[PDB]
C-alpha cells in the first residue's frame, strides 16, 4: 500500500513538543514525491542522507515525530543542538539519519486571543537522552526536594506557547515532523 | 543549589511570564490607541492590572535573592533591574494617599482652563491657549494665557505638590536613598563595574558641568532673540534685561520653535520643504515608511519584518474609528513591531517616519537580549537613536539623492543659516530650561528650598540660568513649574537633556565613521554600512551593559561630552557673533517688565524690638494690598468718573522682604497686561499723607 504520509503532515491534531508522538511507517512503498517537490515545507534539513537520493534507497522502516514548536525552536530540532527543546523536550542524536521537515502553521495553531494548547518543558533534572520523552508534569525544585507549589524555588516544568497571529515568525507556531530511517546497517 | 542557581531559575519562570503579561498588556494598549471606545479601555486597564500586579508581586521574590551572592553578571543585572521597589516600601496608608495626591494633580492639569474677557467662552490648554502661546503675537493677549495657566492651574496644585514632595522623599529615604531627587538620578546609576562606574552623584555634576560650556551658545542665541523681540514688542522689552516668560513662543519656554518667523535670520529666503514635491511626484503614506526602510537599510541595519507592514497603522483609518494622532513607535513583544501614525504626504511627517523607525531598529536590535535587559541603555539613550536619523533624512544631501529636490540644487549659505537658526530654537533653547527646572526640583526634594522660598528661587533661577523674567509677581501661592505636563505628572525631566547631549555625541561619532567631511549638520550617513555598524554595537546592548559601557561603544568615551553640540552649531555661532556686534550679549536680573512702574514701600518700625506681642512678619502684609485698592477704586469713580472693581487682586506686590519693605504696583482688572502708571497711583498716594518722598 502506500505510505500515509498524508495521514502525517496534514493531521489535524499534532501533540505538544514535550509528549511529541511517534508513528511506525513499514511494509509500504516509500514515495516521498510529495515532500521535496513541494514547497509547502520551511525546512528540509536531512541528516546523514540526500534529498535526492531517497527514492533510489529502500528497504527501510520510518518512524514519524510530529510536534509542534515555536519559529526560534526549530533550530534546536537539528542534531547536536543545545536548548530548552533539544535538552529538555526532544533530543537527536548526533548519528541521527533523516529529514526534519517543519512548516509555518500560524493559520491554523495561531489565534487573535492567544492559542496556549501547545507546552514544553523548561525544568527538568539532566538532559533527555536522544528520543528519550518525558511527560511527567510533577513539581521541579532545582535542589531536587520534593514540595508543592505556589511557594519559593518550586515550578511547574511545563510552561505553555503562547501562539497569536500578530507575533513575528519567530514566535508563530510551526509543525515539525522527524523522520527517521533504519539504516543499511541494521 | 546555590542561590545563583536558585536566582536563575525563578528568571527563567519569570521571563516566559513576563513575556506573555507584557505582550498582552501591549496588545491591548494598541487596540485602545487603534479604536478609542469605552470597551477597548476597560481591557486595557485589565491587562495594564495584571502586569502591573504580576511584576510587583514577583518584584519581591527577586529580593528574596541577595545580589552579592550572585557571581554572573548578567544575572545580577536582570535581578537588579527587578529588585527594585519604589512605592512597595511605603505604608498601606501612604502608599494610598499619595495615588490620591497624583492622580488629583493629573486631574488638576487635565481640566485646567481659563475664561476669555468673553465672558461666556472657556479656554482649554489644547488647542485653546497653545494657539495663543505658539501663534499669537500680541502682548497683551499672551500674558492674559500666560497668567491665566498660572493662577489656574498652578494655585490649585501648589497645596498638593507640597505633600507630594513630602511623601516621595519619605519613599526614597525608605529605599535608601537621600531624596527623590537622588531616585531620579539612579536611572544613570553604575556600581558593579570597573572603571565604567557612574554614581547619582556624579550626573549633577555632568549636567551642571556641560551646560556652563552651552552658557556661551545659549547668550549669543538669547542676545538675537531678545533684538528681534525688540522689534515685535517695542518698549516692552530692556535691550539689556531678560526676556519675558510670556513672550517665547509656547506656554512654558521650553521651546523657542515657535519665536522662528519672528527670528528668521533671512526671511526672504523659503525654508527647504519638500512637502509639495511629495505631492507631485504621488508619494503615500506607505510610500515615506519604505523610503524611510530603504535609509535604515543602506546603512546596514535590518529591513522591517512582513509583520511590521501589516500590523502597524500607517496611516488614520477611513472607517469612523477614533486613534490616537501622536506617532510612535511599538514594541509590542514576541518580534511584534509596529509604529502607529496618523501619515500625512507632508515633509514633517516624513522626517516622523525616519525617527519612529529608529526606535524600531532599536527594538530589533536588543530583541535578542533578556527580558529585563530589553530597553535602551538609560531614559535617555532611546530617544537619541531616533533624533540622529531625522538628522541625516533632513540633509539636502538625503533629499536630492531621493528625487525630492532637484539634481542642481543651490544649497546657500542664507538657507543654511535658517536651518541652523531654526535648529537652535528647538535643542539650544531648550537646554537651559531643562536644566534649569529639573535642578530645581533636585533642590526642592533634597530640602535645599524651604516650600516659603519655592517661588523665590524658581523665579531668581530663571532670571539667571533662562535669562527670562517673570511679566508678573508670583508670590508663594502659585507653582509655576507644576504648571508643565511633567512636572504635575511626576516624570522625571533630565532624559530631554542628556539625550540632547548624547545626540549629538552618536551623530558626530556616527558621522566620523561615515567619512564626512565638512560642516556636521549637513552630514548624511546614508549609504554607509560602517556607520551602521558601528551603531548596532550599541544598539544590541539593550540594558545588558552599563550605559557608559554602551555610549563608549559608539562614541568612545564613556563620559557625556557637549562639545560635539557645539559643533553642530558652530556655524551659527559664527553668525549671531556677527549679529551681535552692536546688541548686548547677556542679561541683568535687575529689570523686570513691571519694574518701571512699582512703587517701593519702606516700613517704619515703630514698635519695640524683640517683643512677642507684635509679630509682624507674614499675616498683616495683605492688609495693605486689599487697602490700596480701596484708594484707586475711590480715585476713579471721583476722578475718571468710571467705575472698576478694584481689589487685592489687582495689586501686586514684588521684593517682599518682610519687616524692611516691598515694591507693589497695580492693574485693571482682567487687563493685567496693562499696569497702571505710578504717576496716577502716587496722586492717590499725596492725596494722603507722604509716608516715601
Ligand atoms: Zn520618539
Amino acid at each position: 500500500n502506500l505510505c500515509p504520509f498524508g495521514e502525517v503532515f496534514n493531521a489535524t491534531k499534532f501533540p505538544s513538543v514535550y509528549a511529541w508522538e511517534r508513528k511506525k511507517i513499514s511494509n509500504c512503498v516509500a514515495d516521498y514525491s510529495v515532500l521535496y517537490n513541494s514547497t509547502f515545507f520551511s525546512t528540509f534539513k536531512c541528516y546523514g542522507v540526500s534529498a535526492t537520493k531517497l527514492n533510489d534507497l529502500c528497504f527501510s522502516n520510518v518512524y514519524a515525530d510530529s510536534f509542534v514548536v515555536k519559529g526560534d525552536d526549530v533550530r534546536q530540532i537539528a542534531p547536536g543542538q543545545t536548548g530548552v527543546i533539544a535538552d529538555y523536550n526532544y533530543k537527536l542524536p548526533d548519528d541521527f539519519m533523516g529529514c526534519v521537515l517543519a512548516w509555518n502553521t500560524r493559520n491554523i495553531d495561531a489565534t487573535s486571543t492567544g492559542n496556549y494548547n501547545y507546552k514544553y518543558r523548561y525544568l527538568r533534572h539532566g538532559k533527555l537522552r536522544p528520543f528519550e520523552r518525558d511527560i511527567s508534569n510533577v513539581p521541579f525544585s532545582p535542589d531536587g526536594k520534593p514540595c508543592t507549589p505556589p511557594a519559593l524555588n518550586c515550578y511547574w516544568p511545563l510552561n505553555d506557547y503562547g501562539f497569536y497571529t500578530t507575533t513575528g515568525i519567530g514566535y508563530q507556531p510551526y509543525r515539525v515532523v522527524v523522520l527517521s530511517f533504519e539504516g543499511s546497517l541494521e | 543549589s546555590t542561590t545563583e542557581e536558585q536566582a536563575k531559575t525563578f528568571l527563567q519562570k519569570f521571563d516566559h511570564e513576563a513575556e506573555d503579561l507584557s505582550y498582552r498588556s501591549s496588545l491591548a494598549s494598541w487596540n485602545y490607541n487603534t479604536n478609542i471606545t469605552d470597551e477597548n479601555v476597560q481591557k486595557m486597564n485589565a491587562a495594564r492590572a495584571k502586569w502591573s500586579a504580576f511584576y510587583e508581586e514577583q518584584s519581591r521574590i527577586a529580593k528574596t535573592y541577595p545580589l552579592e551572592e550572585i557571581q554572573n553578571l548578567t544575572l545580577k543585572r536582570q535581578l537588579q533591574a527587578l529588585q527594585q521597589s519604589g512605592t512597595s516600601v511605603l505604608s498601606a496608608d501612604k502608599s494610598k494617599r499619595l495615588n490620591t495626591i497624583l492622580n488629583t494633580m493629573s486631574t488638576i492639569y487635565s481640566s485646567g482652563k481659563v475664561l476669555d474677557p468673553n465672558t461666556q467662552e472657556y479656554l482649554v490648554l489644547e488647542p485653546g491657549l497653545d494657539d495663543i502661546m505658539e501663534n499669537s503675537e500680541d502682548y497683551n493677549r499672551r500674558l492674559w494665557a500666560w497668567e491665566g495657566w498660572r493662577a489656574e492651574v498652578g494655585k490649585q496644585l501648589r497645596p498638593f505638590y507640597e505633600e507630594y514632595v513630602v511623601l516621595e522623599n519619605e519613599m526614597a529615604r525608605a529605599n535608601n536613598y537621600e531624596d527623590y531627587g537622588d531616585y531620579w538620578r539612579g536611572d544613570y546609576e553604575v556600581t558593579g563595574a570597573d572603571g565604567y562606574d557612574y554614581s547619582r552623584n556624579q550626573l549633577i555634576a555632568d549636567v551642571e558641568r556641560t551646560f556652563a560650556e552651552i552658557k556661551p551658545l545659549y547668550e549669543q542665541l538669547h542676545a538675537y532673540v531678545r533684538a528681534k523681540l525688540m522689534d515685535a514688542y517695542p518698549s516692552r522689552i530692556s535691550p539689556t534685561g531678560c526676556l519675558p516668560a510670556h513672550l517665547l513662543g509656547d506656554m512654558w519656554g521650553r521651546f523657542w520653535t515657535n519665536l522662528y518667523p519672528l527670528t528668521v535670520p533671512f526671511g526672504e529666503k523659503p525654508s527647504i520643504d519638500v512637502t509639495k514635491e511629495m505631492q507631485n511626484q504621488s508619494w503615500d503614506a506607505k510610500r515615506i515608511f519604505k523610503e524611510a526602510e530603504k535609509f535604515f537599510v543602506s546603512i546596514g541595519l535590518p529591513n522591517m519584518t512582513q509583520e511590521f507592514w501589516v500590523n502597524s497603522m500607517l496611516t488614520e483609518p477611513g472607517d469612523g474609528r477614533k486613534v490616537v494622532c501622536h506617532p510612535t513607535a511599538w514594541d509590542l513583544g514576541k518580534g511584534d513591531f509596529r509604529i502607529k501614525m496618523c501619515t500625512k504626504v507632508t515633509m514633517d511627517d516624513f522626517l516622523t517616519a525616519h525617527h519612529e523607525m529608529g526606535h524600531i531598529q532599536y527594538d530589533m536590535a536588543y530583541a535578542t537580549q533578556p527580558f529585563l535587559l530589553r530597553n535602551g541603555a538609560n531614559e535617555g539613550f532611546h530617544e537619541a537613536v531616533g533624533e540622529i536619523m531625522s538628522l541625516s533624512a533632513a540633509t539636502p544631501h538625503y533629499l536630492k539623492a531621493l528625487g525630492l529636490l532637484p539634481p542642481d540644487f543651490y544649497e546657500d549659505n542664507v538657507t543654511e543659516i535658517n536651518f541652523l537658526l531654526k535648529q537652535a530654537l528647538q535643542i539650544v533653547g531648550t537646554l537651559p530650561f531643562t536644566y534649569m527646572l529639573e535642578k530645581w526640583r533636585w533642590m526642592v526634594f533634597k530640602g535645599e528650598i524651604p516650600k516659603e522660598q519655592w517661588m523665590q528661587k524658581w523665579w531668581e533661577m530663571k532670571r539667571e540660568i533662562v535669562g527670562v523674567v517673570e511679566p508678573l509677581p508670583h508670590d508663594e501661592t502659585y507653582c509655576d513649574p507644576a504648571c508643565l505636563f511633567h512636572v504635575a505628572e511626576d516624570y522625571s525631566f533630565i532624559r530631554y537633556y542628556t539625550r540632547t547631549i548624547y545626540q549629538f555625541q552618536f551623530h558626530e561619532a556616527l558621522c566620523q565613521t561615515a567619512k564626512h567631511e565638512g560642516p556636521l549638520y549637513k552630514c548624511d550617513i546614508s549609504n554607509s554600512t560602517e556607520a551602521g555598524q558601528r551603531l548596532l554595537q550599541m544598539l544590541h546592548l539593550g540594558k545588558s551593559e552599563p550605559w557608559t559601557l554602551a555610549l563608549e561603544n559608539i562614541v568612545g568615551v564613556k563620559t557625556m561630552d557637549v562639545k560635539p553640540l557645539l559643533n553642530y552649531f558652530e556655524p551659527l555661532l559664527t553668525w549671531l557673533k556677527e549679529q551681535n556686534r552692536n546688541s548686548p550679549v547677556g542679561w541683568s536680573t535687575d529689570w523686570t517688565p513691571y519694574s518701571d512702574q512699582s512703587i517701593k514701600v519702606r516700613i517704619s518700625l515703630k514698635s519695640a524690638l524683640g517683643e512677642k506681642a507684635y509679630e509682624w512678619n507674614d499675616n498683616e502684609m495683605y492688609l495693605f494690598q486689599s487697602s490700596v485698592a480701596y484708594a484707586m477704586r475711590e480715585y476713579f469713580s471721583k476722578v475718571r468718573n468710571e467705575t472698576i472693581p478694584f481689589g487685592e487682586k489687582d495689586v501686586w506686590v514684588s521684593d517682599l522682604k518682610p519687616r524692611i519693605s516691598f515694591n507693589f504696583f497695580v492693574t485693571t482688572p482682567k487687563n493685567v497686561s496693562d499696569i497702571i502708571p505710578r504717576t496716577e497711583v502716587e496722586e492717590a498716594i499725596r492725596m494722603s499723607r507722604g509716608r516715601i518722598n
